[PDB]
């Protein structure tokens, strides 16, 4: 009986607990004896498990916290639209997108910082943005700062509404546990509701606002003279003159003459050659079809009627000779453990973001996006990092599930048990394949560096020597290029100009996309990716499989998820906790993503991006140097890092100088992280003793007794500054380089 | 209200207000008397 | 204690009895819940009322006569930017030493209610007020209209605070109208009296 | 009589509800775990209040259209619902005030009435208590928030006894439901036909075969 079940006035709204730091925790609430209190207060703030063991009361906390996050995002979007409206050159940028640099931030004149207001065109001075908002607003048919002002007010309203709902669904009407557990209703309402009615209603905007307004923009008529969006709704003839399918109205839709709509609903593929982005008629037809699939998919699971499955039935029906009982018991686990849910969602949301990175570069979905080399290098890198972080988060809450929620007596599952029963076979196999990968990927580079140093370039793994051609990738490329005439007859051109074949698309003399060649160097850097990803999974998967126990620590699960070690005995047990595996996996995730984005930057500058001639002579940014240079480590040192770092280290005295300072600053924070990772709190606590003595000598010691950070905090502080400094360095290196040469 | 005044006195809140006030003061001294290297 | 409230049917806050003049039970944010603050806010409301009324009559009446011809006083919004017998910055110094002294003794009276009722130069002169905010004496109540029965003092002070509250919205309106329209207040009223349904805050 | 009722909707809809046909296919008025505005006492009030406004609207959104086609009010004040200034891009009309200035007077007048009305739902004994131009003599409600009556809301004395009031409440409810569907009718017929409701009623008589929902 799926119904709305809510409790009335569970938690009284009062500032009483704002005045009581650590009220959520019974230990923390008593107040500080030492400075360690300060940190545990923050480390435990969102660990709703440790606050209360009641699953209903935990779910209410995560529900209202989600509203809190949505409030923050809307407020974030409000400012993005507000700055486009009030502090931007978007209106000027619409008239000349090939030349004017998007800018939506202006610094006040103080202490000489005006120099960051750069000559970006359009009679404007500001910081060049790489979020890509301008390409979005154009593709949405936004034509004035007035339209951004109204979107910013709506975002601000939604921010208040989301905040109100969070307070409302925690203090006034808090859903009962069984309401959250109705996973069938939720899946139906998200497939059909969120995904379905979102893609359908957005398709409506693309049809009635985005398609027509972009046709005027691409025809060349001034945005101040393009008819306002509501005129294409009030007066159909405006639409019909651009797409005569609207003349017959909604009649061809219901009469199954859908082919009549073939002028604004297409299957062309490739890129609009006068704008550089995907065809807005292909995109609108995409959201249309996608909306249909989700509206029907939101009818799969059973609710208040008869049709539909119980998700438990589908799970309990899949099991084999090698697996036994199979997926039985998973429905109780995924309806009682928030961390099991969070592990899967982080895994997939992370993976999906990495895909968004690839698809958005090879099939640029926004007009004049592909030729804004700075925006596109930022978008791909930004989503790689977001994706890689979310993935490492999946391993933590998978590990947290094993320590806290796993219970074979109440919620058994033979699939999970079967893996636990041979975790030594899994981890040892992943260990060996990692050793194989490392030797047969990175070792080839070392071969090349040593061969090239000895004056023996004939013995290298090179396109001009021992060639390692990626035959299988080359084959897939040549296949997709022949799909539009053959295996995809309805498709006019390939889904991407990257597909080894076709021609080229340019916007404003700048190359947008051409076929991307894959040779020996692409073979090497792809086996680095497989190596680095494998080691990341090795560390993280090992952390979850031995989170409860190991031959070394039989009762590890009793030590919790997050604990420093179990002491110097057994030869030493530092970093046995699953939490420490997540700590080590972040460094490897960082490693893997760093060379992925380096791979991306060098390839694009070398073999894709560049300027096209009057006659078609393409001059790439680094002139095809990727093939002979990227097969030795010295090639990455010299031809990539040393050469492309030019821009950032000579940015002083120009509007790019803030990247100069961030380049050095992030180096600093990165080196600073090593103090924490290389040392240990015993040293620091003794040091503090001598310092405390000095304070006592002058009657200035605090009653909150100073303590060294805990062992785990030291590690957390270390990896946090390591990742921040590391990534920020590449950030300042990428933006300076691409804004100066893109 | 007294609970709110207690929270407004908690270390982080009192710090941002203190340092915000400080930053405003130093910024305005630098807008009125910029580029001071001597004194 | 059983008085009309700013919100009929609602419940007044516990810190508001009805013993204060102008008590209608309005303090939804509890800015006066602490008694120490409620006494300070009463004094702050009293002086905000008395300055707003002087300000209102000082911008509405003079502008009302110049819109005709009985006076020629310039726009209230620009009267400060024009030049006078000495410069404006000398007038401000003389204002501080004169208003600061009067404010200083009022401040002392708030924090120590009886300490400043006596003339410091000629100690024969004295003020007659009993409550903080109502100094009495010859200089501020020469008619004796401030000393009456507590029933009449409740109403008289309620008239005082009500006229001061209205004046506060009015003065703040005069500042806001002069920025949204482009003329003085007497112009705005006639414009709205010329066409009530259209000449309003809407122009579009 | 039961309109698509279920043996769980019958558990709480005890017939003691004006218009109790047992219809609740989604279990909305279920007294188990209520809160917010999903509440039994409040939903009946919202059914009545929405029903009363729709009765005014369904008539008023077609009264100038009907009276105008006959020729009973001037052809320059007889309008369809969506062309009176309510939707400026679809239609405007120069009233004595601006279209936005009128809404301020609306929310100002509708504020006082709708605010005072809410206090009889919250604090029943109120509204008659605090002074209000002496009008508070007929603002004390009745213990029923939805049926206050009195000299202002029941000045003629209808619903004289038990068997009359429940027969009146039952008819009052069913009318609002049809008027609400009428309000719903005027809305979709407007966006799909672009013409007024009474004209849509006309052309379905002048040609029922070619003027239909399937032709648009
Ligand atoms: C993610 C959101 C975001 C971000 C990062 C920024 C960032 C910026 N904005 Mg912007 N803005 C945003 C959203 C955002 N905005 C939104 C949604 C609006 C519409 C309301 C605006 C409207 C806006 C205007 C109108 C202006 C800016 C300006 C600026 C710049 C300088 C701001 C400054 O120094 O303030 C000054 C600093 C402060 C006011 C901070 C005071 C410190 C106090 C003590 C902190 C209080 C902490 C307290 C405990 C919590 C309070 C919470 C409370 C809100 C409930 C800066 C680049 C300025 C600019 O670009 O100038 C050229 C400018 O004039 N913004
Ligand atoms: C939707 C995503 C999501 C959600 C809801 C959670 C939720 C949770 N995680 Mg998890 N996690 C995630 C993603 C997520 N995580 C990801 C992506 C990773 C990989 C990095 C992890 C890694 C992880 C670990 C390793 C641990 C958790 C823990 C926890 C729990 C406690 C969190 C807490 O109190 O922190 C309070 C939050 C803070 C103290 C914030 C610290 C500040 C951060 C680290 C620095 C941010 C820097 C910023 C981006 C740059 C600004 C710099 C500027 C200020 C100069 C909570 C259930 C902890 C636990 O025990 O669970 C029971 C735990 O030990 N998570
Ligand atoms: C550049 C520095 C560096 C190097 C080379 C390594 C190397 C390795 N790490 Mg490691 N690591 C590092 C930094 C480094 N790490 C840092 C900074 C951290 C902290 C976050 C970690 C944390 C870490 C963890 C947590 C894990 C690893 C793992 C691994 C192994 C991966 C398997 C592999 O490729 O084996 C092949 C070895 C190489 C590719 C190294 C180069 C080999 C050379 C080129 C061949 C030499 C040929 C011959 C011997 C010549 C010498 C002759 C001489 C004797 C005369 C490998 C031994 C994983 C592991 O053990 O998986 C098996 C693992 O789980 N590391
Ligand atoms: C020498 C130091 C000194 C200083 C800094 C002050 C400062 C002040 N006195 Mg004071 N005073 C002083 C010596 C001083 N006095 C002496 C030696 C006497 C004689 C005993 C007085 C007798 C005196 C009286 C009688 C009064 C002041 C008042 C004041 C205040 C006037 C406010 C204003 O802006 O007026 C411009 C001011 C804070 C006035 C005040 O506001 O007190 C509350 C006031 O009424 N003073
Ligand atoms: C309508 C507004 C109003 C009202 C009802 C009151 C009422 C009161 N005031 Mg108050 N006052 C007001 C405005 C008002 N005042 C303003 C604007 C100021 C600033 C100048 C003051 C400054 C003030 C002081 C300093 C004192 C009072 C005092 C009093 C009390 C006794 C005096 C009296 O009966 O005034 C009757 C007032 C009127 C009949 C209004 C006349 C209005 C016209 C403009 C006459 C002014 C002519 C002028 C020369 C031009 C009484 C409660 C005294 C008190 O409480 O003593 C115990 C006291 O000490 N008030
Ligand atoms: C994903 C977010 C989310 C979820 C799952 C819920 C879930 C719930 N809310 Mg809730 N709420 C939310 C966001 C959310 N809310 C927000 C953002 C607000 C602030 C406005 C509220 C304010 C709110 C109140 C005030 C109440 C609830 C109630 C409820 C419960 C019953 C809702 C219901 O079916 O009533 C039936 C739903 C309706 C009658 C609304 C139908 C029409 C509205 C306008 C929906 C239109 C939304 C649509 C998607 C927007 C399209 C815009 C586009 C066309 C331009 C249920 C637990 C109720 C409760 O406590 O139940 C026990 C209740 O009283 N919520
Ligand atoms: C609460 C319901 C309601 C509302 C909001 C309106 C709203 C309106 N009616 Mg109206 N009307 C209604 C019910 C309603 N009607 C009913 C039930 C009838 C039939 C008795 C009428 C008969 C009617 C006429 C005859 C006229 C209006 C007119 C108007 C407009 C101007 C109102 C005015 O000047 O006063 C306005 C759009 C006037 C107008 O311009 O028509 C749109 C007009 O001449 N109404
Ligand atoms: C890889 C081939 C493969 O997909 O095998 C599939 C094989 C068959 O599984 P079952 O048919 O037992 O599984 C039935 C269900 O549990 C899965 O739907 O599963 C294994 O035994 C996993 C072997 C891991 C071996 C790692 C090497
Ligand atoms: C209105 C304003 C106060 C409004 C504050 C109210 C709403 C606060 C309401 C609430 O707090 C409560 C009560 C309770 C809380 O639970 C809720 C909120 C909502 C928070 C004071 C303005 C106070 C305004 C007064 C002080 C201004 C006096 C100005 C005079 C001096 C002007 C003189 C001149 O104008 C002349 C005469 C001629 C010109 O030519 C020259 C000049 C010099 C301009
Ligand atoms: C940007 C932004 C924003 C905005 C947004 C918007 C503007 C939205 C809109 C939206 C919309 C506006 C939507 C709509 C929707 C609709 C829908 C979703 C519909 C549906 C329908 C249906 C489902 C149908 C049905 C049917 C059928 C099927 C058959 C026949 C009959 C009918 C027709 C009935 C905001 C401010 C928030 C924030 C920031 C950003
Ligand atoms: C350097 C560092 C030390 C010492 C660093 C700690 C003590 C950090 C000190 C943090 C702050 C600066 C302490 C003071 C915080 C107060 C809020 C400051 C108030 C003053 C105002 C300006 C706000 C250890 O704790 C240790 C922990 C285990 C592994 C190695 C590490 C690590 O290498
Ligand atoms: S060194 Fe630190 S972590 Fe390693 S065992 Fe000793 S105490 Fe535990």
């Amino acid at each position: 009986e799926v119904k709305i079940l809510v409790d009335r006035d569970p938690i009284k709204t009062s500032f009483e607990q704002w005045a009581k730091p650590g009220h959520f925790s019974r230990t923390i609430a008593k107040g500080p004896d030492t400075t360690t209190w300060i940190w545990n207060l923050h480390a435990d703030a969102h660990d709703f498990d440790s606050h209360t063991s009641d699953l209903e009361e935990i779910s209410r906390k995560v529900f209202s916290a989600h509203f809190g996050q949505l409030s923050i995002i809307f407020l974030w979007l409000s400012g993005m639209y507000f700055h486009g409206a009030r502090f931007s050159n978007y209106e000027a940028w619409l008239n000349d997108p090939t030349h004017i640099r998007p800018s939506a931030q202006v610094v006040w004149p103080i202490v000489g910082q005006e120099i960051l207001n750069g000559d970006v065109g359009g009679g404007f001075r500001g910081i060049q943005i790489t979020s890509g908002f301008f390409q979005i607003w154009r593709a949405s048919g936004i034509t004035s700062e007035l339209q951004l002002y109204c979107t910013a007010i709506g975002a601000l309203v939604f921010a208040a509404l989301m905040l109100f709902a969070g307070w409302f669904h925690y203090h006034k009407a808090a859903p009962k546990l069984v309401w959250f557990q109705d996973v069938e209703s939720m899946l139906n309402h998200h497939l059909a509701g969120l995904l379905g009615l979102g893609s359908l209603s957005w398709a409506g905007h693309q049809i009635h606002v985005s398609l027509p307004i972009n046709q005027f923009l691409n025809a060349g008529v001034d945005p101040k003279e393009i008819p306002l969006p509501h005129e294409f709704i009030l007066n159909r003839d405006l639409l019909a003159q651009l797409y005569p399918s609207f003349a017959e109205g909604a009649t061809p839709f219901f009469t199954l003459n859908w082919s009549k709509y073939a002028d604004f609903l297409t299957f062309r593929g490739g890129l609009d050659p006068l704008t550089g982005g995907l065809w807005l008629t292909d995109i609108a037809h995409h959201h249309l079809a996608i909306a249909i699939l989700f509206l029907i998919a939101g009818h799969m699971y059973r609710t208040n009627w008869g049709i539909g499955h119980g998700i438990k039935d589908i799970l309990e029906a899949h099991k084999g000779p090698f697996t036994g009982q199979g997926h039985k018991g998973l429905y109780e686990i995924l309806t009682t453990s928030w961390h099991a849910q969070l592990s899967i969602n982080l895994a997939m949301l992370g993976s999906l973001t990495i895909i968004v990175a690839h698809h958005m570069y090879a099939m640029p979905p926004y007009p004049y996006l592909a030729t804004d080399y700075g925006t596109q290098l930022s978008l791909f890198t930004h989503h790689m990092w977001i994706g890689g972080f979310l993935i490492v988060g999946a391993a933590a809450h998978a590990a947290i599930f094993m320590v806290r929620d796993y219970d074979p007596t109440t919620r058994y599952n033979d699939l999970l048990d079967r893996v636990l029963r041979h975790r030594d076979a899994i981890i040892s196999h992943l260990n060996w394949v990692c050793i194989f990968l490392g030797f047969h990927s990175f070792g080839l580079y070392i071969h090349n560096d040593t061969m090239s140093a000895l004056g023996r370039p004939q013995d290298m793994f090179s396109d001009t020597a021992i060639q390692l051609q990626p035959v299988f990738a080359q084959w897939i490329q040549n296949t997709h290029a022949l799909a539009p005439g053959t295996t995809a007859p309805g498709a006019t051109t390939s889904t991407s100009l990257t597909w080894g074949g076709g021609d080229l698309v340019s916007v404003g003399g700048k190359v947008a996309l051409l076929p991307i060649p894959l040779g020996t160097a692409d073979f090497l850097v792809h086996h680095i990716h497989a190596f680095t990803i494998h080691v990341t999974v090795l560390i993280l998967l090992k952390g979850v499989l031995f989170a409860r126990s190991s031959r070394l620590i039989p009762d590890k699960a009793n030590l919790g998820f997050r604990f420093p070690c179990d002491g110097p005995g057994r030869g030493g047990t530092c970093q046995v906790s699953a939490w420490d595996h997540v700590f080590l996996g972040l460094f490897w995730m960082y490693n893997a993503i760093s060379v992925v984005i380096f791979h991306f930057s060098w390839k694009m500058q070398s073999d894709v991006w560049g300027s096209i001639n009057d006659q078609g002579v393409v001059t790439h940014i680094t002139g095809g140097n990727f093939a002979q240079s990227s097969i030795t480590i010295n090639g990455w040192l010299r031809d990539f890092l040393w050469a492309q770092a030019s821009q950032v280290i000579q940015s002083y005295g120009s509007s790019l100088s803030a990247y100069g300072l961030f380049f050095l600053g992030a180096h600093f924070v990165w080196a600073f992280s090593l103090m924490f990772l290389f040392s240990g709190r015993g040293y620091w606590q003794e040091l503090i003793e001598s310092i405390v003595w000095a304070h006592n000598k002058l009657k200035v010691a605090p009653a909150t007794q100073p303590r060294a950070l805990s062992i785990v905090q030291g590690r957390a502080v270390g990896v946090t500054h390591y990742l921040l400094g590391g990534i920020a360095t590449t950030w300042a290196f990428f933006l300076a380089r691409i804004i100066a040469v893109g | 209200m007294r609970d709110l005044k207690t929270y407004l006195s908690v270390a982080p809140v009192a710090s941002t207000l203190w340092f915000a006030a400080l930053a405003g003061l130093l910024i305005e001294i630098n807008r009125f008397f910029p580029d001071a290297l001597t004194f | 204690p059983d008085r009309p409230l700013w919100f009929p049917g609602s419940t007044p806050p516990p810190w508001l009895d009805g013993s204060l003049p102008g008590d209608f039970g309005f303090d939804p944010l509890g800015l006066g819940s602490d008694p120490e603050s409620l006494r300070w806010n009463v004094q702050a409301e009293l002086v905000h009322s008395r300055w707003a009324m002087l300000g209102a009559a000082g911008i509405f009446i003079p502008e009302f006569l110049t819109k005709l011809g009985i006076l020629n006083t310039p726009s209230w919004y620009t009267a400060g930017e024009q030049e006078y017998f000495t410069d404006t910055t000398t007038l401000f110094i003389v204002e501080l030493v004169f208003i600061g002294w009067a404010e200083g003794r009022r401040w002392a009276d708030i924090l120590n209610p009886g300490c400043v009722n006596t003339d410091p130069i000629f100690p024969n002169n004295k003020l007659t007020g009993t409550d903080v905010g109502y100094p009495g004496g010859l200089w501020f109540d020469p008619l004796g209209w401030g000393s009456a029965s507590p029933q009449k003092l409740k109403e008289l002070r309620t008239k005082e605070i009500k006229n001061g509250r209205l004046a506060m919205l009015a003065v703040m309106g005069a500042w806001f109208q002069h920025i949204y329209t482009g003329t003085g207040p007497i112009d705005n009223l006639f414009a709205h009296l010329a066409d009530p349904g259209h000449a309003t805050i809407f122009a579009a | 009589p039961l309109w698509f009722a279920s043996k769980q909707s019958l558990s709480y809809l005890d017939g003691s509800l004006p218009g109790d046909y047992g219809f609740d296919p989604l279990g909305l008025s279920d007294p188990e775990g209520t809160g917010g505005f999903i509440e039994p006492r409040w939903l009946a009030y919202g059914e009545v209040i929405n029903g009363r406004f729709a009765m005014l609207g369904a008539v008023g959104a077609i009264a100038p259209e009907y009276l105008g086609k006959v020729g009973l009010i001037p052809q320059e004040t007889a309008l369809a619902w969506f062309q009176t200034g309510v939707i400026p891009p679809a239609g405007t009309y120069n009233y004595w005030a601006d279209n936005y200035t009128l809404f301020v007077l609306e929310m100002a007048l509708m504020g006082f009435a709708e605010h005072r009305r809410f206090q009889d739902w919250a604090k029943p004994g109120s509204m008659g208590k605090q002074y209000f131009l002496g009008l508070e003599k007929g603002f004390g409600g009745s213990g029923n928030p939805a049926y206050p009556g009195g000299p202002f809301f029941n000045p003629l004395g209808f619903g004289k006894d038990e068997k009359s009031l429940k027969e009146l409440k039952l008819k009052e409810v069913k009318n609002g439901r049809l008027a609400m569907l009428a309000i719903l009718g005027y809305f979709i017929q407007g966006l799909v036909t672009g013409v007024g409701p009474y004209q849509n009623l006309l052309d379905h008589v002048a040609d029922p075969v070619n003027n239909n929902v399937l032709t648009s």
